[PDB]
C-alpha cells in the first residue's frame, strides 16, 4: 500500500485562476465565499492512485481510430504530445493523462450540447494514456473547432482540448485546458481570462511542433505540463 | 528567492466533462475498463456502505454537472494505490451527479483510521475533489461520519477548522437507501451552510 | 461596348511575389527568364468583363449549402467578408469575387488531390458573388485545414482560401490567397514567402471579426482587397 | 513621394484552380451558369475559328494544369464587356489544359482591329492571362494571327518588342482541326522560344 | 410599424463601468449580484422610438434663454456641440439628445439638492434637441460648477453635463456624462473612475473648440458620441 | 482582430435625473410636450391596464430616485416607433418612483404577441430599462403577465433563464386598482428574489 | 513554434578532400585500415559487379575532384551497418574521380530489393552522396539498374519524380569491362540531362 514519504510545493493560488471570476458567469454562484482552510500534508494528501495496471485499449490514445464507424474523422489531423514534469524539472513517469474535446466544428458528443454544427460520425472525442518512463505522452486527434456558449451574448471558446493529469498524489492531480498557438480567440475568452497573469495563460498554449509531424499525414502540437514539485520530508517531528 | 517552474494553471472541467471522465453519463459507449464509483467488490474486507449526495450553488440550486473524485483508506486503514479493476478494493474512485436528480453515489467500505504526519490518528474520512462548470480550480473537502463522533472530536484535521459550526458541514449523515447502510454527504459550495474546503 | 477612358496605376512587381522564388520548387521551371516587355495601356488592357448579368444561383456564395448531400459540412462555420477598393480608396462595386478551398481537414475535392484526409460529403469548396454597390462581398463557409504538399519533405500550406477578383479591367484582375490571423504555418510557407516584403504578406491575412459573427452560429473573418488605382486620362496626344 | 494604398499581392492559383474556375475539369458538377471557352454562338457575326495550344515549362514539359483567361474584340472591333451567356458574342472567356494531352481550346471569332490610345491600329489580337501552379503572378501575352502579316508588321505593340525573333513567339499558326479553321498558339514559359510576356 | 432588420454590436461591459464599483458608495447596494442573462436580439431589442415628430420649443436647446426670468444666467457662456455616430462611423441622424446640469455654482434646480451655493433665477439646467441629418447636435448653456456630494468625506463631481441619447433602438439607448478638458477633479472622482480603462474615461472628455466659438460672446466645447455599431442581418435561420 | 470605434461609456444618471427626464418630479415646470407614462389614450385598441411597482436595493430598502423607460408592442403585437403625443398609442414611455412612497405607474394596453428572430412566439412583454443613482449602466429587464401562464411557459426568452425559480421574478401580478385591471411589478436589484436582468 | 538546436551548417569539402578521406588520391601514404571502394570480397554472396562513372559540371566539363560515398543493401536486401574490413560484405564504401581521366570505380554486389516505410518494394538501388569543390552541401542521388526495368517502373521512389524523362537520369547502363558485368553511372550536376538529386 501507499506511504507518506514526500511533500509537495504549496500551490500559488494567484497563479491558478481564483474561484470568483465574474466575467465567467457560472463562477459567481459556484465559488466559495469562505476562505479555504489550510491543512498540513498527511498520507491522505501525499498519496494517490497509480494507473500502471489499468487496461488500456489499443486505440485509447488515438481519436482518429477510437470511434471508428466506417471512416476517418473530418478535420485537421494532429499529434498532441509533450512531457509531464514536476516543478523541480523531474519527469513524472507512468502517470495518467486524459483528454477530451469537441469535433472539428466545435460540436461535443454530449447529450447536453445542442450547438447547430453537426456531429462527425467517426469522431468520439475522448483519449487517455500513461506517460512513458521518461514522462512523455502522445495522442492523435483532430484539431477541435471554436465552440460558442451562453456566457456573454457573443462568446466563443478558442479551439481547446481538456486535460486531466493524475500525477503522484491527489495533491498533484490537475484538470486544465490546452489552447493553440496564435489563436486570436484566446485573449477574448472569460475562461482563459479567469487566469489573471498573462504569463500563466502562456503556459496553456501548445506550440506548433513541425519536428514531430508526419509529412503528408498529420501536423503536431507540443504541450508540456508541470505538476507540483515533489520533495523528500526533512526535519519533521524533531 | 528561489523560484521553481510554475505549475500549469487549472481551468474549469466544463459542462461536458463526462465525455472524458464519465462516458456513460455523457450518453456515450464505455471502454472495456473505466475508473468509476464501485470501490469495493462484494468480497472486500470491512463494512460495505453506500455514499450519496447532492451539490448546491450559492442560490440553493442543484449543480447537476458535478464530477467528483474520491480517495480513501481501506477498512484496515491502508491506502490501495495500485489501481486495478480486479482488486477487491480500490482506494480511488470517480462519480458524477445525475442530470435529473443531481445525485451522485459511490459504493465503498467505511475507511479505517490513519495517522497524520505527527502520528496523531485522524477520524475515518474520505478525501473528495469536486469539479464542475464554473469551478475554475477543483475544491478539496473531506467526508467524515456522524457515527464516529468520539474520533471526529479528536481529529487533528477537523480541529484546524476554527469554528465548531463549520466542522458540522463535513459530517455525513448515516441513513438507509433501499434498506442498506448509507451516508449522505451534501455539499454547499457557497452561502449558508457552506462546506469547508481545504488547501494543502 | 467598352471604352478606353481610364488608366491604372503601374504594378509594383517587387511588392507582388517575383516569378522566380526557388523555395517554391515549381516556380523554377515556370518563371520566364526574359524580362517582361512594358506596353502602354490601350482599350485592350483598360477594359474587361463586367459580370452584372451573370446568373448566380441562390447558394453560390454559401459553401454550407451549395454542396448539400443530406447534411451540413463538418468544420468551423465562418463568414468571410470584406470590401474591394482600388488604391485610391474607391469602392469597386458589382465586381466578381470567386473563392475556392479545401475542406476542414485540408482535402480538396479535385481528382488530383490524393491526400489521405477524407472528403466531406457535404462540402464542395467553391463560392462566387458580386460586390454590392458599396464594394462589399460575403461568403459563408467552413474554415479550411492545412494541406501538406510535395515541395520540401515536410511542407504544409497554412489554412487558406483562394480568391480571384475581376475588377474594372483585365489590368486589375487578380488571383491571390487569404490566410488566417495568427496561423503559425504562415511564416513557414514557401508560397507565402514568394512575397519578399513582410508588410505585403500582412495584407493577405484575414482578421477575426467578432462584430460580424452570428452568436451561437458562426464566426467571421474580414478580408479587404485592394485593386490597382483607376484614374481618368489626362493630357494625352497633346 | 505620393504613395497610394498598396495593391493586394498576387499568389499562385495552385494546382486545384479548377475547383473554383473550371469545375468540370476538377471532376465536379457545374452550376447553371459557367464562364467558359465558347465565346461565340453559331449565329455571331464574323469568321468563326477554333484556338488551341499547349503550354511548356523550362524543361520542355507540358504544363498540364494551366488556366487561361482571354479578352478580345468582336468581329467589328468592339469589346463586349456586358458578360452574358445569352449574348451572341462574349469578349471574355476561360479555358484550361486537359490533364492527359495538356491542350486548351477556345471557340471564338477572329477579332476586328482596334486602335491604341494614340489612334494607331493594332493588328488583330487576343489578350491572354496565364495562371498555374508555380506561377506566382499571372503572365500576360497576346495571340496574333499568321495570316495577318501586313497588320502585324505595323502593330505598334508588336513593334515594342526589340528583337524581331521574339515577335514570332506571338504569332499563332493557322491550321485545321477536324476540317475547320483553327490557329495554334503554343506558349513557352521559359528557355528557347520563350513567349513574350507583357507588363502594363 | 418598426421592423427587425438590423443587429447591434455586443457591448463591451469591461469598457463601460461595471455595476459594482464600491468607491462610488451607492453602487454597492444597487448592483446585481447575479450574472446578466444574455439573450439574442429580436424586434423587441432592435427597434426603438423615433422622435422626429416630438414637438420641440423654440429654446429647448438653449439654456441661456429657456429659463428666462428677466435676465441672462450668470456664468461661462458655452456652446456644446458634436456628432453622434455608431461604431462603424455612421452618423446617427434625427436622434434625441437630452442634457441636464447644475448652474455655474454647482447647484441643481431639484428640490433634493440642498447645496449651499445659490440657485440662479435665470437658469433651469435642462435641454433637448435632435441630431440633424448629418448626425450633429448643438446646445448653448453655462459651464456647470463642480458639485460636492455625500460619498467620501471630501468628494466633488468635476464640472459635468448629463447626457441621454436614444439612437436607432432601445439596444443603443445610452445615458452618460460629459466632462471638460483639463479639469483636475476628473482623476479624483469615483463616478468617473467607475470606468476602469483610462482610455474610456478619455472618451467622455469634451475638448475646447475655439473654431466653434462666437468671438466676444461664447466659447465652445466639442463632445462626440459613439453608439453601438448597427449592421444588417446575414445568414440567419439558414 | 477587427476593432471598431469604442462605444461611449455609460455613467450613472445620478439623483437629479428628473430635472432632465421627468420634469414634474424634480419640482420643475414642464415644457409643451413631454415623454411620459401614458402610452395609451382611452381610445386605443386593446385591454387597458395600469402598471405599477416599487424598486428595492440589496438591503430591501426602497429606491426612491429610479427612472424607468419602457418599450412595448401595441395590442396587435406591432411596435410603433413614430413617437407623437397625438397618437392613440405610443410604444415608448417613461416613469419614475415618487420620492415619498417609491411607487411608479404606467398607463398602457396589454401588448400582443411578438415573434423572435427564429419565428418563435414570445409571451406578451414590456421591455424595461432601469436607471438611478448608484446604477452605472442601466439594467434591462422584461415584465410578463401572470395571466399568460401558457405563453410564459413557452417563451423562448424566459426559457433562456436556467433556473425556473428566477423566471418568476419577471411575472407581474394581476390585481384591481379602483375597479380597473392592474399588474404590480416590483424589481429587486440585488439579493433575495433578485430580478433577472438581460444583456443583448 | 518548437525550435530545436540548429544543425551545424554544411560547407564544401574543398579540392583537397582526398587528404582526409581518400589518402592514395592525395599523393599520400595510407593508414592500416581505410574506408574505400571495395564493398565485396570475391567470396560475397550475390552478383559481383563493377560500377563506374564520370561527373560533369554545368558546362559539360569533367569534375575531377569529386568524392563519393555509397550505401547499399547486400544481395539479400539487408543493410549491413557493422563496418569491418574483415567482412565479406560492407554496405558502405567511398570512391573518388581520378584527376587524369575523371572516372570513379566501385567493386560491389547487386543489392537486393528493400521495402519502403509503407511496405512497398523499391527497385534495386545504391544510395550516393556526392561531395566536391563548389558543392556547398552534398548532393543525394540513387543509382538504379537498366536490367531491372520491371522493378524500376514500380519503384515508389522513382515514381516521386514528376517527369518520366528525369527518371532516366538515375538508370545505370549495363556493359562488360574485361569480361565482367559492369554498369556506368554518369552524374550531370547541372543543365542538360541534369541528374535528379533528393532531399530527405
Ligand atoms: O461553461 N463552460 O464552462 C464551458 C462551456 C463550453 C466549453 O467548451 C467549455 O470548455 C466550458
Ligand atoms: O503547388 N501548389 O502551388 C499548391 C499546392 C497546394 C495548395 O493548397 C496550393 O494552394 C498550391
Ligand atoms: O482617467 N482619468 O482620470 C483621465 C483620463 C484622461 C484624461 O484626459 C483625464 O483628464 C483624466
Ligand atoms: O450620487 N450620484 O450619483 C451623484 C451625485 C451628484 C451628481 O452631480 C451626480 O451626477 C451623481
Ligand atoms: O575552392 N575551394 O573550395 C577551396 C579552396 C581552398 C580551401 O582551403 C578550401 O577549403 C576550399
Ligand atoms: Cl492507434
Ligand atoms: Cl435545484
Ligand atoms: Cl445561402
Ligand atoms: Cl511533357
Ligand atoms: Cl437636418
Ligand atoms: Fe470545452
Ligand atoms: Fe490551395
Ligand atoms: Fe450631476
Ligand atoms: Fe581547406
Amino acid at each position: 500500500p501507499a506511504q507518506d514519504n514526500s511533500r509537495f510545493v504549496i500551490r500559488d493560488r494567484n497563479w491558478h485562476p481564483k474561484a470568483l471570476t465574474p466575467d465567467y458567469k457560472t463562477s459567481i454562484a459556484r465559488s466559495p465565499r469562505q476562505a479555504l482552510v489550510s491543512i498540513p500534508q498527511s498520507i491522505s494528501e501525499t498519496t494517490g492512485p497509480n494507473f500502471s495496471h489499468l487496461g488500456f485499449g489499443a486505440h485509447d490514445h488515438d481519436l482518429l481510430l477510437n470511434f471508428n464507424n466506417g471512416g476517418l474523422p473530418i478535420g485537421e489531423r494532429i499529434i498532441v504530445a509533450g512531457r509531464v514534469v514536476d516543478q523541480y524539472g523531474k519527469p513524472v513517469p507512468n502517470t495518467l493523462v486524459e483528454m477530451w474535446q469537441a469535433n472539428a466544428g466545435g460540436r461535443y458528443r454530449h447529450k447536453n450540447d445542442r450547438y447547430l454544427a453537426p456531429l462527425d460520425p467517426n469522431f468520439g472525442g475522448v483519449g487517455r494514456c500513461l506517460t512513458d518512463s521518461d514522462g512523455y505522452y502522445s495522442f492523435r486527434t483532430i484539431k477541435p473547432g471554436p465552440h460558442p456558449w451562453r456566457n456573454g451574448p457573443n462568446d466563443w471558446r478558442p479551439a481547446h482540448i481538456h486535460f486531466g493529469i493524475s500525477g503522484p498524489s491527489i495533491a498533484t492531480k490537475l484538470i486544465t485546458q490546452l489552447y493553440f498557438e496564435g489563436d486570436p480567440l484566446i485573449p477574448m475568452c472569460p475562461i482563459v481570462k479567469s487566469i489573471a497573469n498573462p504569463e500563466a495563460v502562456q503556459q496553456l498554449i501548445a506550440k506548433l511542433d513541425m519536428n514531430n509531424a508526419n509529412p503528408m499525414d498529420c501536423l503536431a502540437y507540443r504541450f508540456d505540463i508541470v505538476l507540483r514539485g515533489q520533495r523528500k520530508t526533512h526535519f519533521e517531528n524533531c | 528567492p528561489i523560484e521553481l517552474l510554475p505549475e500549469t494553471p487549472s481551468q474549469t472541467a466544463g459542462p461536458y466533462v463526462h465525455i472524458g471522465l464519465a462516458l456513460e453519463a455523457a450518453g456515450n459507449p464505455t471502454r472495456d475498463q473505466e475508473i468509476w464509483n464501485r470501490l469495493a467488490k462484494p468480497d472486500a474486507p470491512g463494512e460495505h456502505i453506500l455514499l450519496l449526495g447532492q451539490v448546491y450553488d450559492g442560490n440553493g440550486h442543484l449543480v447537476r454537472d458535478s464530477f467528483l473524485e474520491v480517495w480513501q483508506a481501506d477498512a484496515n486503514g491502508e491506502y490501495q494505490d495500485a489501481y486495478n479493476l480486479e482488486n477487491a478494493f480500490n482506494s480511488f474512485g470517480r462519480t458524477a451527479t445525475t442530470f435529473d436528480a443531481g445525485e451522485w453515489t459511490l459504493h465503498t467500505v467505511k475507511p479505517g483510521v490513519v495517522n497524520n504526519a505527527a502520528g496523531v490518528p485522524m477520524a475515518p474520512h474520505i478525501n473528495i475533489s469536486l469539479f464542475a462548470r464554473g469551478i475554475n480550480i477543483h475544491l478539496h473537502t473531506r467526508l467524515y461520519f456522524d457515527d464516529e463522533a468520539q474520533a471526529n472530536a479528536k481529529c487533528p484535521v477537523l480541529n484546524l477548522i476554527e469554528q465548531p459550526q463549520r466542522r458540522e458541514t463535513l459530517i455525513a449523515k448515516r441513513c438507509e437507501v433501499d434498506g442498506k447502510t448509507a451516508y449522505r454527504f451534501d455539499i454547499r459550495i457557497q452561502g449558508e451552510g457552506e462546506t469547508v474546503f481545504f488547501d494543502f
